[PDB]
């Protein structure tokens, strides 16, 4: 059901054909992403024995993948529920919690990337407790703060989501956006320590194609950082139709992107798999 | 047993030509990189040339670059070093060294008189 | 017994191990001032200088395949032993067990090189015939009041080392050349920055960002 | 300079050359007999049931 | 003159020795063993995966009870394991983290170390206070210690990087005997079952059999063409297998005074690191630089099994005294038990 209710702050009316096409592409994207994340999870599980995996990075990646898988499965179930009844009433806040957990794990991805890239010393430390308390604890705390103040907001609208008219949807938008913006601030910094590195490789061979990886290193960072969610915030503008299309397609193929950029194109994972064969 | 016998050399007129041969036995000559190292009187061992397994990669020290040439024949397991335009600085003992590691690019064969994979060498001197 | 092992693992991962390699009269000991420890920006570097063994370096060097970096100190003033230093650097760079370890090159005693090249008794062209067909790199940054001849010679030596460094693959490991005087208090900072760069490159390789 | 080392090496070679050597066939037969006699006592050569196997 | 005659006479002695060895080679060992049936495929599973070491492990040595084990790692740790329960019996930090060898006493009361520190450290495990301390610090070697084996609780045989071996007395603390003659660095040694003789392999592509009491090089074998990395006697004590960097293994017999079999394959280009024999000597286990071990039939010179699971170079390999299982340690800081 339009898949963009997650980050839709302003209510908008769209044509029936546009709605059905966006709903269908969201359905197929979520169906592909669920299978991709299942494959990623089983690949992580079978390869957990190898010491190359489990460097405190793959644990966070698996947690984020599981959170996104649960959120997408719950949303797909939610797409066929009539609003008003108590199953949708509790399942709306369940989706809220399981999406805030995914955003918290995205923030953990960003913080770990910043620590392991910028503050290069001290990265090989023990931060499992803080990471697990941020990924799973902070979403629970903010959700508890949420439903206690306004429980009736969940499921009020036609969707099993926070009502737009009451304005409570900001309780999801305000923290999640804060996750993205910070993840943006780290991202540019990462670029500032990558393209310059390409500059070190620019005076030895004189190949402009090196700049290409500067874009490539950016691209692989979109799925874990989740920058594209800002497109939903852009629903306020007049050209909201194309922004909503891009938001829906990117955040529905996020699982496939994660599987492609962390299981297939990861040379470390390829070597680990080849060692076991 | 690994044997590296050096032949040729002796007293040569300055600016002349000379040929040094290295016969290798006890191992497959084609699977190892070969080196030529010279020791001057009152001086330590110094690497002067090297040739890879297939002969595609050949390198020389700065003092002999272009002046000397090196070649290998794996059919009869032999090494050749041809020296042209000899100079008084070339008066030294020459050793044909087969460094131990096969199918590798680097190897150590310049050790101070303690090396089991080096030949006895030949003396090359120039007339006054 | 497990808690003690956990603390041992933490302290082992906290410190970074470096291997000091340099022939005699190069001045390897003077670089920082048979193990030495120092701390920069609250991270500990432990440098190991093996000097109690024989000239057979083929076997025991395999013990240093997990060090953070190899601090290779070379004297750029003695135009004679230079070739032995180049051969040693090439052997270290092209090692099967040292192909993943970066090398930080320290051209020690730049001043002695300066007096030797202004003296005119010895010419680089006699030992390096390609020095005549060489020009100072454009990107080279000279000091204020610094002779073109000394910078030309030192950058020729640096480029001669860099040719060997770039002959093999540079993606797995890189070389960081530096100019060192007789005494310098910035050597620790340079080592810390080079280690920063090496570990960042390794992290990016793990992230597939490079 | 190395006369003493060469003399010691050649003396060691002379000492080594004095010992006699038996035929290869006899040594081969002895090794075969040992392998065939101790074959039944080798846990690696002959599979062992998990009940009698401490590791498995 | 005298010196040229010295090399000439040494060369003629070598030629005479070669001719005598060729004359003694009446038949090959491979054809004699053709009549017996092949051993067949050998299948081993990783019963235990020992974890806890931080850095790469070089040395291990099984106990006489076939249950206790010792391992040495570059983190500076010598760990004594209980293989049955995978429990750390002991974990001793070392003064020098550059350790390349370790030993376990036959009585089990002592262990040994040694590495780049040029010193062999002997630790006592049966202290009254129940705490492991440095029992003795044997020094006097001018090269790195590559191997050490306990003859008994009183004397120990070690090999150093100065191309020399030394038999030390623990009570005295000094070199009781010194064995010299190797040209290259001595990398490993093995003790014969009769305890009277021992072989040593060096970086001169040759092995030397020495008598403990005599203190002289009893015998010399020159069959390899590269650095020798490992050596081990046959269980009968009349033969030994040697592994070298030339990606080949060679079996020598003390009485035959020459080579018996060569174990190699075209696809193998990685040098040998560790070798060991089975209880009956039928199976020869060899570690390789290709991250996996190979089990060959010692009587047919054909590969009978492959042991895979290590993602780094295999450094140490050891078979129990009763042949129950074989432990392999690699540069991945893990030990694997196979049975």
């Amino acid at each position: 059901t339009n898949f963009a209710i997650l980050m839709q702050v302003v209510p908008l009316e769209l044509a029936r054909g546009h709605q059905v096409a966006l709903s269908s592409i969201s359905y197929v994207g979520c169906s592909l992403s669920v299978l991709c994340l299942v494959a990623t999870l089983v690949t992580f599980a079978v390869l957990s024995s190898v010491s190359t995996i489990r460097n405190q990075r793959y644990h966070i990646h698996a947690n984020l993948s599981f959170a996104v898988l649960v959120a997408q499965v719950l949303l797909l179930i939610s797409f066929r529920l009539e609003p008003g009844t108590t199953p949708c009433q509790v399942m709306a806040v369940l989706l809220h919690y399981f999406f805030l957990s995914a955003f918290a794990w995205m923030l953990v991805e960003g913080l770990h990337l910043y620590s392991m890239v910028i503050k290069v010393f001290g990265s090989e430390d023990s931060k499992h407790r803080y990471y697990y308390g941020m990924g799973w604890g902070f979403p629970l705390l903010i959700c508890i703060i949420s439903l206690s103040f306004a429980m009736d907001s969940y499921g009020t609208s036609n969707n099993c989501w926070l009502s737009l008219a009451s304005g409570a949807i900001w309780a999801f938008v305000a923290p999640a956006l804060f996750v993205i913006v910070v993840n943006i601030g780290i991202l540019i910094a990462v670029t500032r320590v990558i393209s310059q590195i390409s500059a070190d490789n620019y005076k030895i061979h004189g190949d402009p194609s090196a700049f290409k990886l500067t874009a490539k290193a950016v691209a692989v960072l979109l799925p874990i950082l989740g920058t594209s969610w800002v497109f939903g915030v852009l629903a306020v503008n007049g050209c909201a139709v194309v922004f909503q299309y891009m938001f829906a397609t990117l955040n529905s193929l996020q699982g496939l992107f994660i599987f492609l950029f962390h299981c297939l194109l990861n040379s470390e994972v390829r070597a680990a798999f080849k060692h076991k064969t | 047993q690994v044997q590296l016998q050096e032949s040729g050399g002796g007293l040569v007129q300055p600016g002349g030509s000379l040929r040094l041969s290295c016969a290798a036995s006890g191992f497959t000559f084609s699977n190892y990189k070969m080196n030529w190292v010279r020791q001057a009187p009152g001086k330590g061992l110094e690497w002067v040339s090297d040739i890879s397994q297939s002969g595609a990669s050949i390198s020389y020290t700065g003092s002999v670059k272009g002046r000397f040439t090196i070649s290998r024949d794996n059919a009869k397991n032999t090494l050749y070093l041809q020296m042209n335009s000899l100079k008084p600085e070339d008066t030294a003992v020459y050793y044909c060294a087969r460094c131990p590691a096969p199918f590798t690019r680097d190897c150590f064969d310049v050790t101070s008189t303690t090396y089991a994979y080096r030949g006895q060498g030949t003396q090359v001197t120039v007339s006054s | 017994i497990e808690k003690q092992l956990q603390k041992d693992k933490q302290v082992y991962r906290a410190t970074h191990r470096l291997l000091l390699l340099g022939a005699d009269n190069s001045g390897k000991s003077t670089i920082v001032k048979f193990e030495t420890k120092f701390q920069v920006d609250k991270v500990n570097f432990h440098m190991f200088d093996v000097g109690g063994q024989r000239d057979e370096r083929r076997k025991w060097i395999q013990c240093f395949n997990d060090v953070t970096a190899i601090i290779f100190v070379v004297d750029s003033s003695d135009y004679n032993r230079l070739q032995e230093a180049l051969n040693d650097f090439k052997s270290i760079w092209n090692n099967r067990w040292l192909r993943t370890i970066s090398v930080i090159l320290f051209l020690n005693k730049q001043d002695l090189l300066a007096e030797k090249v202004l003296a005119g008794k010895s010419k680089i062209e006699d030992y390096f015939p390609e020095f005549a067909r060489y020009t100072t790199p454009e990107d080279a940054t000279p000091e204020p009041g610094e002779d073109p001849r000394v910078t030309r010679a030192k950058y020729f030596i640096r480029d001669e080392f860099l040719r060997i460094s770039t002959a093999s693959g540079d993606g797995r490991h890189y070389c960081y050349p530096h100019f060192t005087c007789a005494v310098d208090t910035e050597n620790a900072r340079r080592i810390f920055n080079d280690c920063r760069d090496i570990i960042q490159r390794m992290h990016l390789r793990q992230y597939e960002l490079l | 300079a190395s006369i003493a080392q060469a003399r010691k090496l050649v003396e060691q070679l002379k000492m080594e050359a004095n010992i006699d050597r038996i035929k290869v066939s006899k040594a081969a037969a002895d090794l075969m007999a040992y392998c065939e006699a101790h074959a039944k006592e080798d846990p690696l050569l002959t599979p062992v049931p998990a009940s009698e196997n401490p590791f498995r | 003159s005298e010196l040229d005659q010295l090399r000439q006479e040494a060369e003629q002695l070598k030629n005479q020795i070669r001719d005598a060895r060729k004359a003694c080679a009446d038949a090959t060992l491979s054809q004699i063993t053709n009549n017996i049936d092949p051993v067949g495929r050998i299948q081993m599973r990783t019963r235990r995966t020992l974890r806890g070491h931080l850095a790469k492990i070089y040395a291990m040595h099984w106990g006489t009870d076939s249950r206790l084990l010792v391992s040495a790692s570059q983190d500076g740790k010598l760990i004594i394991w209980d293989s049955y329960t995978t429990n750390k019996v002991h974990a001793i930090p070392l003064r020098s983290s550059w350790v390349m060898t370790c030993a376990y006493a036959p009585s089990g009361n002592y262990v040994a170390c040694g590495g780049l520190d040029n010193i062999c450290s002997i630790y006592n495990l049966k202290t009254r206070e129940g705490n492991v301390r440095v029992s003795r610090e044997l020094a006097g070697h001018t090269g790195y210690l590559s191997c050490c084996r306990f003859l008994d609780d009183n004397q120990i045989v070690t090999s150093s990087g100065d191309t020399t071996c030394a038999l030390w007395d623990i009570e005295t603390g000094q070199q009781t005997t010194t064995f010299t003659g190797h040209t290259g660095d001595v990398m490993s040694l093995s003790l014969a079952p009769d305890t009277r003789l021992f072989v040593s392999g060096a970086c001169d592509a040759s092995a030397k059999l020495w008598d403990v009491r005599e203190g002289m090089c009893r015998q010399t074998f020159t069959g390899h063409e590269s650095d020798i990395n490992a050596i081990c006697f046959f269980p009968n004590g009349n033969a030994f297998a040697t592994g070298s960097d030339d990606a080949t293994c060679r079996l020598f017999d003390l009485r035959a005074d020459q080579e018996l079999m060569t174990y190699s394959h075209d696809n193998i280009i990685c040098g040998i690191t560790s070798v060991s024999f089975s209880k009956s000597g039928r199976l020869l286990l060899a570690g390789y630089d290709d991250f996996n071990c190979n089990v060959w039939d010692a009587l047919k010179a054909d590969r009978a099994g492959v042991l895979a699971g290590h993602d780094n170079r295999v450094s140490c390999l050891g078979v129990t005294d009763d042949g129950m299982a074989v432990a392999t340690g690699s540069w991945d800081s893990f030990l694997k038990i196979w049975n």
